[PDB]
């Protein structure tokens, strides 16, 4: 049969509350950190990659790092695997948009349609949810510059600043210590990197297992260079906050 | 097809709809509009063909609206322009044809300049200084060239579009029994009952 | 009746999902592969075994063609293997090849068969194919390149790696043998003395398939006097070129 | 998938509709008092986390309508599915019949709508009880309804949903009164304010209200004004104790 | 315990749910089925269980076509439904080919959908085993088919309480006529040897039903013995075992 | 986790359970195959055992003919080979219609085995629980061997043998070509490698044969045939003449 | 559950437990006797109260003017067949200009218990009918099972004392078959076979529901004073 | 709590008792319903309900278990009354296609009956035609109506799918409490008034809040008046004149 077999697994607990959806947060406590930190020039997002060896190519890697649209990008940590199906949904949600009332798409709808996809696997189906949490890094015209962050069961909440993946807790309360209200692109470089090198493994912090990614008001009056930054460039801010 | 009239003002968009309705050979109804207040800040008039026009008329102020209350902020009149290029594009493809044809007429407050568009029943945007359909169109598009300015104030461009009105009346075969006036503008959307 | 629509696939409750760690350590059960990316061309290498020794390995391949620029080899399931890399050309085909009318890069192929094992570990009435794969290619913008597909459909670019059951030994080898210049000469004579601390069995040409990502040839192509269209940059080697480079080490 | 996710229990219940009563306890506290010329939905905002900005973080409070507001407490994910399903109804109603809807009948929809997740099976229940209020069209009658997850509706002159729900409602019976309700927006607000300030505290940081005056007139109102009110509460409440303590020593 | 579903296996190579869908036919009752050179003659057991029963009122020998008789055992209800399906798929070829179906062609669609229904989970093993053959122009033939899904051809073929008798009996007679004996003669012998594969279970009182499809007397096609025919074979079995 | 043995899905270990079981009946019927590659010829016989006196012997069977050219020998479960048989003929069939040439050996050796695929990952899916040896005489690859099993592998040879005690059949192929030093016998007449084969099998199974304990299947080219018993029985006087 | 599972069990004794289990909604069931001759059909049901407040409730329904069922179990599956029987009977109507004849009917319905046997998330029917009628060949008294069995009888009942009917018609058998074109001698003596089938609640003028078939006869259901000519 | 039981995993299945088992559970539902009397007269059918409060904040006069199906059929719902809502919705459908269709009243009867026929749709996927329910109902009804060619009829439609006509019928909490007195007092020789009194009378001895017009409801059906629902204020002076005939025994 089928009935049988069935654990059931979008039903309740007791607790009123879904094993699945504490399951999967769990899984992104065993992954790579991601951070996000808001200036009022720009956002800083810096993820550190799990993995590393003297093998390993960096050269092609965006793991972590993954334009969605050219004014909105995003860290990754969680089921890497599972990401990037909502990575090419969320991609053609914003072109749908864009084709429809032919105007770049609000932060605030990309997030929410990602967050209702998530909703459907715990609401209905039997299935899994998938285990991923974002950080999204966007300009748009009506708040400016937005951060959000949302988790596995479908539930978004905007921030100042954000950590999320291994060691929430421990990088959050640094970036309670540090933070300036306003700050500089240079400000916000120069804590995010010092915050990974506060929760890494590796006894340094090195530009190989770093992707770093910016969206920078460098170009001006409705126009944001979004920036992919290779790891030799990632090798020379390093040396500037004095890491290397 | 009848009377629907743009001219885009220094500050607002000026649009004028029939009156007379004729539905068979007898006019049927005669103080009639044919628009349709999408957005506090978007007005939107069509003609077309009958009984399409009612039912696809009320189908935009619908989505929206439905729209606006999600995200509690009104599109620019670009953005409704846009969405009604696009329902009308996949219905010539499609099994039943609608026919509307559109003046859409805003005052974007983020642009802060009025915009005016004209979409066809193909699904053609296109920004416009004055802008007019049909039988009208022929007779009115060299008249208002004539006389405008880049820049007229709002008394200016009512005092043009009463010539146009008033012209029309002499020369085309059927009668509209004179138009409804609309000011779209940057202080709201009022009617002004001169006519 | 049918009612399987339900994954089979669930999170552990100290975290991962319990598959796909299932899954890798059956790719610990099956033979030893490796792959090396060099500056001029990328080679790989696999090890021919079979159930019984009268057995006709020479008809069987384990280095496949996926399309001409891209191969691929494995290291796990056999039938999991056949299966994907079918799926494999024909996605290829339908999503790049009716599209744009071209092979597809590398990168671009990498996603497209990581889709279909993410959709494996998805959905009710499946697991996981139980395979790692290397995707070597050739590309026009990012040179030559390596990947491996794991069983959980993430990819890792890599500069050279090794899978199997002899895979620690085989990747502290190539951690000092490969180097920022290389020859595919030279990556061939290594490629083979590696894979050697892995074979305990017999040792000859005819049992190591060796296919490289080299260099165009005219020949292989089957036709002459268009130079827009280029050659395959794969060519599997015959068995009788391999018996050479056991001795050219 | 089809298979039942619900199945009826012989004891006289369903578990799972249980087991989603429970999801909304463990939920955050929304306080609703109608007056006799408002509407009024105070609702909690955790800001327990430190460095949130809470201008694109959206409110507990969402309009659904022109003239209809809903709050929900409970779990916050399928509570957006509810009110995205909530304002496709709201236009519809203007579609086809024309007229904004009544409160009632949204209402009547909500409740209908998680009906169908027990009833079918495939679909397990939601864990969200709303708040849904706001005034008919043409008229002034106040209407505050609550619904529920078991697909149950109830009109209430003053109701509370959430956790320590029940501290509240046991305040509501000795402080609002069936006859009188109060009869000024800004009376009925330091009622709901009052409310709030015990089973949530630390100052008006938490603390969100809507306002509904007849005829489309929803605002929500500023944090100066709300410090103005929590700050006039606490003192009010201090100067008054503190006498009555004082009469009770010598008598 | 490799009972939860028919799709599982067992490490003894059994599969536990079929080989207990053959204990259901063994609370069956005595069917046989005689290849004969010229034909076929099936014949069934039915109990009078009571005496308020309208006797010959009753089949569990129905034609499917009009050349191809169908008795079964087991579950019968079950075999109700395994005949219903094998006239529509007869009926197909038919008008698909406007031939009537080969006796080794419907063995064939018979088979493959019981074997369909332990490759899913959706479905429950038929607990039945059918007898049927007939005569069609490439001869006449005789196939038992199993509730597995499996069949071979039979010289004689037997089911029901009274088979270890039964299937005795039916070796006795091939060896009595090594050329093999004629149907007008059967009619006989399938009352004979039902009837001493009831002292096993001589418990009840029974009718004897008897059918045939001969190219030599009902000219192909599958009718039924009757009249004088019926009663003279009944007194030849009741002298035999008296 | 607590299934991964009554639904395909992977161990603790990393192995499928369930698969394992359907190769662990492939050893009920007990049938053995040995099958040998001719310069022109293939050659493969197999076993055919009735258990009783009231089987027909000629329906009894186990070399199946898909393709014109492409002989089917099956090796476990009469009714997984019937549904084995089946599907096979309809590829077959479906590849002849598409590319205008009927199927090559090897591509219905890779058809059969994505088919066998399927079936050990859907979760509702009964694995076939046969071991099919495909022999075939092709005009581009000359005689060939693929065997496909429930696995969903297929794996080519120079001769191959299957059944319980394979072992001793590997044996008399090994010593064969051990002395020949070439991949396959040599032999131009389709007949003396049926004559080969045999005396293997009776050396390798250390038993006397006769007609009707052997089936015997010869694919020469563009043609695939069955010897009949009285065939088979003269193969064997020219065996001792040898 | 475990052999006694869900339809899909095999069960080392080659039963079903779901088919018996059903079988005991039949004789949860109030009484119910049938009995022919060779021109007249007769159904006499047993109807049965909750409370004195209550009604009685109709244990016979019409399914054509020459056809008729009677119920014995669950009312709820009652009406899914029956729905069917009726359905079939008017196509057959439509289609053939002919009798739905009852026979023939038995086969189509066993079908119909079968394919809930069949597949997995099926249960079998828990009623059984007695489905009486008259024909161009004549009367039929068919019982049909939760099994899906139909079996032709001269006189059989189902129920709670079923028993005690059937030993009733053993003796008095071949007397009702020679009455022939006197209707009114069969249905009193199936009175009298349900009085040996009482738990003393009486044989009473509006307890008793009485169907009638002739050759020369529609169907008919006598009901309420209709009953008193043999009570 | 946790009854033992075989079944809980599937929904349509038997249960060595050899009924439902889902259905047995539902009528041990009926008794967490509130006290809903209903006495059939030959002049009118009553339904009274105890409409339930639970705080006296609870505005309780914009709730009511009194449901018009149309002018003729009045309904009253007692038990879980979000499974009600469905049903209710069904029967409205239904009696209003009958008068498109024959511009006719429907039978109380034949509508209560339908009623009945949704109940039975329970199933994973089950029979001809699907089940687009998982689980039985849990509510059972007081239909009350006049039709032409039987008079009044007071019917209880269970979440079984079976229906007994009552002449009169008590659902709820306190229903057994009321039904024994129902036994015993009732005759055919009532009035519309006395009937209307009598449901007050036996409704406050299975009160288990106080008897007045904020937790009780009266409903009548007349035949050339319709269904009608009292006032709350009638209501008020009904109660008022059983407590002259309370001390007048």
């Amino acid at each position: 049969g089928s009935r049988r077999y069935d654990s059931r697994t979008t039903i309740f607990s007791p607790e009123g509350r879904l094993y699945q959806v504490e399951y999967a947060l769990e899984s992104i406590s065993h992954a790579g950190t991601a951070i996000g930190i808001m200036a009022s020039d720009g956002i800083v997002l810096a993820a550190e990659r799990k993995v590393t060896s003297t093998l390993l190519e960096q050269d092609t890697s965006t793991e972590k790092l993954y334009k969605l649209n050219d004014k909105i990008a995003v860290a990754v940590a969680g089921l890497t695997a599972d990401a990037e199906i909502l990575i090419n949904t969320a991609r053609i949600h914003a072109q749908n948009y864009l084709k429809t009332y032919n105007e770049d798409i609000p932060v605030e709808i990309l997030v929410r349609r990602l967050s209702d996809i998530k909703q459907g696997y715990t609401q209905h189906g039997g299935l899994r949810p998938f285990g991923v949490s974002f950080i999204y890094a966007g300009y748009d015209d009506r708040y400016g510059y937005q951060l959000y962050t949302s988790n596995p069961s479908g539930n978004y909440t905007g921030w100042k600043a954000i950590s999320v993946g291994a060691n929430t807790s421990a990088a959050q309360t640094l970036l309670q210590m540090d933070y300036k209200d306003d700050m500089k692109v240079d400000d916000a470089i120069e804590l995010a990197l010092k915050t990974l090198s506060k929760t890494t493994d590796s006894s340094a912090l090195t530009y190989d297992r770093l992707e770093f990614a910016t969206i920078r008001k460098g170009a001006n009056d409705g126009e944001v260079y979004q920036k992919i930054f290779k790891p030799q460039e990632i090798k020379d801010i390093l040396v500037k906050t004095g890491i290397t | 097809m009848d009377i629907i009239l743009g001219i885009r003002v220094q500050d607002s968009v000026i649009l004028a709809s029939s009156k007379a309705v004729t539905r068979g050979i007898s006019v049927l109804k005669d103080s009639d509009d044919k628009t349709r207040q999408l957005s506090p800040h978007t007005l939107m008039s069509f003609a077309g063909e009958a009984g399409d026009t009612v039912q696809f008329a009320e189908y935009i102020q619908a989505n929206i609206q439905l729209y606006s209350i999600r995200e509690d902020y009104e599109l620019s009149p670009q953005a409704v322009s846009s969405f009604v290029r696009q329902e009308l594009a996949k219905s010539i493809r499609s099994r039943r044809p609608y026919q509307v044809n559109v003046l859409i007429g805003g005052y974007d407050k983020k642009k802060n300049k009025p915009e005016l568009y004209q979409i066809d029943y193909l699904g053609t945007k296109v920004e416009l200084p004055y802008g007019a359909h049909g039988y009208s169109g022929f007779y009115t598009f060299s008249l208002l060239d004539h006389h405008y300015r880049p820049d007229m104030t709002t008394e200016e461009g009512l005092d043009l579009l009463k010539l146009c009105v008033q012209e029309l009346e002499k020369r085309m075969p059927m009668d509209f029994k004179g138009v409804i006036v609309k000011i779209v503008d940057k202080d709201g959307i009022r009617q002004v009952d001169d006519f | 009746t049918d009612r399987y629509s339900f994954s089979l696939t669930t999170f552990s409750p100290s975290g991962k999902l319990g598959q796909i760690d299932y899954a890798l350590t059956a790719v610990k059960q099956g033979v030893t592969s490796l792959g090396i990316k060099a500056t001029n061309g990328v080679v790989i290498a696999t090890e021919k075994k079979s159930s019984s020794p009268l057995a006709m390995s020479e008809t069987l391949s384990k280095v496949s063609l996926l399309t001409p620029d891209i191969g691929a080899v494995y290291s796990g399931m056999g039938p999991d293997y056949r299966v994907l890399v079918d799926k494999s050309r024909k996605v290829a085909h339908t999503s790049y090849k009716r599209i744009y009318g071209e092979y597809p890069p590398t990168k671009l192929l990498v996603s497209e068969v990581a889709k279909i094992m993410q959709e494996a570990t998805q959905s009710g009435g499946v697991r996981p194919f139980g395979v790692s794969l290397l995707i070597a290619g050739h590309d026009e913008f990012n040179g030559f390149s390596l990947y491996q597909v794991d069983p959980s459909g993430s990819y890792f670019p890599w500069k050279a790696t090794a899978i199997g059951k002899g895979s620690v030994a085989a990747k502290t080898f190539l951690e000092k043998r490969w180097n920022d210049e290389l020859e595919l000469e030279d990556a061939i004579h290594i490629a083979l003395l590696t894979l050697k601390e892995s074979v305990e069995g017999e040792f000859n040409g005819d049992t190591i398939e060796l296919a490289i990502i080299g260099d165009e040839n005219p020949d292989l192509l089957g036709y002459t006097g268009i130079p827009t269209d280029k050659g395959p940059r794969f060519r599997k080697l015959t068995s009788q070129e391999i018996n050479d480079r056991l001795e050219a080490l | 998938y089809d298979r039942a996710l619900s199945i009826f229990s012989p004891d006289g219940h369903i578990f799972q509709v249980e087991y989603a009563l429970e999801a909304v306890k463990r939920g955050t506290c929304a306080v609703g008092v109608k007056g006799k010329n408002c509407v009024v939905l105070g609702c909690e905002r955790r800001s327990t986390l430190k460095l949130q900005d809470t201008r694109i973080t959206p409110s507990k409070v969402s309009k659904i309508d022109s003239h209809v507001v809903l709050s929900f407490s409970g779990l916050n994910a399928d509570s957006r599915i509810l009110i995205e399903k909530a304002r496709v109804e709201a236009q519809s109603h203007r579609l086809t019949l024309e007229d904004p809807v009544t409160v009632e009948y949204l209402t009547r929809y909500v409740a209908g709508v998680q009906q169908r997740y027990t009833q079918s099976g495939g679909v397990r229940p939601f864990g969200v009880s709303t708040l849904i209020a706001g005034f008919d069209p043409r008229d002034d009658e106040p209407k505050l309804y609550q619904t529920e997850p078991s697909g149950i509706y109830s009109s209430w002159s003053a109701q509370t949903i959430g956790r320590n729900s029940k501290t509240v409602r046991e305040f509501l019976e000795k402080n609002y009164d069936r006859k009188e309700p109060p009869a000024t927006v800004e009376e009925c607000v330091k009622l709901t304010v009052r409310s709030l300030l015990e089973v949530v505290q630390t100052g008006a940081k938490n603390i969100e209200i809507t306002v509904v005056k007849p005829d489309s007139d929803i605002v929500a109102l500023s944090s100066e004004e709300i410090n103005q009110y929590v700050t006039q509460i606490e003192q009010e409440k201090q100067e008054q104790q503190e006498q009555d303590k004082k009469k009770k020593s010598n008598h | 315990g490799y009972d939860l579903s028919n799709s599982v296996f067992s490490p003894d190579g059994r599969n536990f749910q079929v080989e207990y869908a053959v204990k259901a036919v063994e609370n069956g009752t005595t069917s046989i089925g005689i290849k004969c050179n010229d034909g076929v003659v099936f014949a069934v057991e039915k109990l009078i269980t009571s005496k308020l029963l309208v006797p010959q009122k009753n089949v569990k020998i129905q034609v499917v076509d009009r050349h191809i008789g169908c008795v079964y055992s087991g579950l019968i209800p079950d075999g109700r439904h395994l005949v219903n399906r094998g006239r529509e798929e007869a009926a197909s070829f038919k008008k698909l080919y406007k031939t009537p179906i080969p006796i080794p062609a419907f063995a064939d669609r018979l088979g493959q959908y019981v074997q369909a229904h332990t490759l899913y989970n959706s479905v429950r093993p038929f607990g039945v085993s059918t007898i049927f053959g007939g005569v069609d122009k490439n001869g006449a033939h005789l196939y038992m088919l199993e509730p597995s899904g499996s069949y071979w051809g039979y010289k004689g073929a037997a089911t029901g309480k009274g088979r270890q008798s039964a299937k005795a009996e039916l070796e006795k007679l091939v060896d009595h006529h090594p050329e093999g004996l004629s149907a007008r003669e059967a009619v006989k012998q399938a009352a004979k040897i039902i009837y001493l594969a009831h002292e096993d279970n001589k418990e009840k009182d029974f009718e004897l039903e008897i059918s045939w499809c001969s190219l030599s007397e009902t000219n192909g096609l599958h009718k039924f013995v009757k009249g004088d025919l019926l009663q003279e074979a009944i007194d030849f079995a009741q002298k035999e075992i008296n | 986790a607590g299934y991964d043995r009554h639904i395909t899905i992977f161990s603790p270990e990393g192995r499928l359970y369930q698969v394992e079981y359907a190769f662990k009946a492939t050893n009920q019927t007990n049938i053995n195959s040995l099958a040998v590659r001719g310069k022109d010829c293939t050659v493969v016989i197999s076993q055919k055992k009735v258990p009783d006196k009231l089987l027909d012997p000629t329906t009894v069977s186990y070399i199946f003919c898909i393709s014109r050219t492409i002989g089917m020998v099956v090796n476990g479960p009469i009714p997984d080979a019937r549904n084995a048989a089946l599907r096979a003929k309809a590829e077959a069939a479906e590849f002849r219609y598409k590319y205008g040439y009927d199927m090559p050996c090897d591509v219905l050796a890779k058809r059969m085995a994505n088919l066998s695929q399927i079936y050990t990952q859907r979760a509702y899916m009964r694995p076939l629980g046969v071991i099919l040896t495909f022999v075939s005489v092709d005009e581009e690859l000359g005689p060939s061997i693929y065997k496909t099993d429930p696995a969903g592998y297929y794996v080519g040879y120079k001769a191959t043998a299957t059944g319980p005690k394979q072992q001793e059949i590997t044996t008399n192929l090994e010593n064969h070509f051990k002395k020949s030093k070439i991949d396959h016998i040599n032999e131009e007449s389709w007949e003396k490698v049926v004559e080969f084969a045999i005396t293997h099998m009776i050396d390798a199974l250390g038993t006397e044969f006769s007609k009707n304990d052997l089936e015997v299947g010869v694919a020469t080219k563009d043609k695939f045939f069955t010897l009949s018993a009285e065939n088979i029985e003269e193969r064997l006087v020219a065996i001792a003449e040898q | 559950n475990n052999y006694d599972g869900d339809t899909v069990t095999f069960s080392p004794t080659g039963r079903l437990f779901q088919v018996e289990y059903a079988l005991e909604a039949i004789k949860q069931g109030s009484v119910t006797v049938g009995l022919r001759s060779n021109t007249h059909a007769v159904l006499v049901a047993l109807k049965r109260n909750a409370d004195e407040l209550s009604s009685y409730q109709k244990k016979i329904i019409k399914c054509d003017e020459h056809m008729g069922l009677s119920l014995a179990g669950l009312a709820p599956d009652a009406r899914v067949l029956s729905n069917y029987l009726r359905q079939q009977c008017n196509y057959s109507s439509l289609v053939f200009n002919r009798k739905l004849a009852v026979e023939r009917a038995g086969h189509l319905l066993c079908d119909k218990a079968q394919k809930n046997t069949q597949s997995y998330g099926g249960r079998p029917y828990g009623v059984g009918l007695l489905i009486i009628g008259y024909d161009k060949s004549g009367a039929h008294l068919l019982e049909f099972q939760p099994s899906g069995n139909v079996t032709e009888l001269y006189g059989t009942a189902i129920g709670a004392r079923s028993q005690g009917a059937k030993t009733y018609l053993e003796r008095t058998l071949d007397t009702f078959i020679k009455i022939d074109g006197n209707p009114d001698e069969l249905i009193k003596a199936g009175v009298e076979a349900i009085s040996q089938s009482l738990r003393d609640e009486s044989l009473t003028v509006d307890n008793l529901s009485i169907a009638i078939v002739g050759k020369d006869t529609p169907f008919t259901i006598y009901d309420g004073e209709a009953v008193a000519k043999y009570i | 709590f946790l009854t033992r039981s075989e079944y809980d995993r599937g929904v349509s299945t038997f249960s060595p008792e050899g009924r439902l088992f889902q259905v047995e559970y539902s009528l041990e539902a009926i008794k967490l319903g509130s006290t809903a009397i209903g006495i059939a007269t030959k002049e009118g059918v009553v339904l009274g309900v105890e409409k339930r409060a639970t705080s006296p904040l609870l505005e309780s006069d914009s709730i009511e278990k009194i449901v018009e199906i149309d002018r003729h059929i009045g309904c009253a719902m007692s038990g879980l009354t979000a499974d009600a809502r469905s049903m209710i919705e069904h029967a409205r459908t239904a009696a209003v296609t009958h008068n498109l269709y024959y511009d006719e009243d429907i039978n109380v009867e034949s509508l209560t009956q339908s009623v009945c026929d949704l109940a039975l749709r329970f199933g994973e996927g089950a029979s001809g035609e699907e089940r687009l329910m998982s689980r039985p109902f849990g509510v059972a009804l007081l239909i009350a109506g006049h039709d032409a060619d039987d008079g009044y009829q007071l019917f209880h439609a269970e979440p079984s799918g079976t229906f007994y006509r009552y002449n009169a019928k008590a659902i709820g909490s306190g229903s057994e409490g009321a039904q024994a007195e129902l036994l015993n007092e009732w005759h055919s020789s009532l009035t519309l008034k006395e009937a209307e009194l009598l449901v007050l009378k036996i409704l406050k001895q299975v009160m288990e809040e106080k008897l007045d017009e904020n937790n009780a409801q009266l409903s009548c059906i007349t035949k050339q008046d319709g269904f009608k629902i009292y006032d709350n204020e009638k209501t008020a002076e009904l109660i008022k004149e059983l407590k002259e005939k309370e001390a007048a025994e």
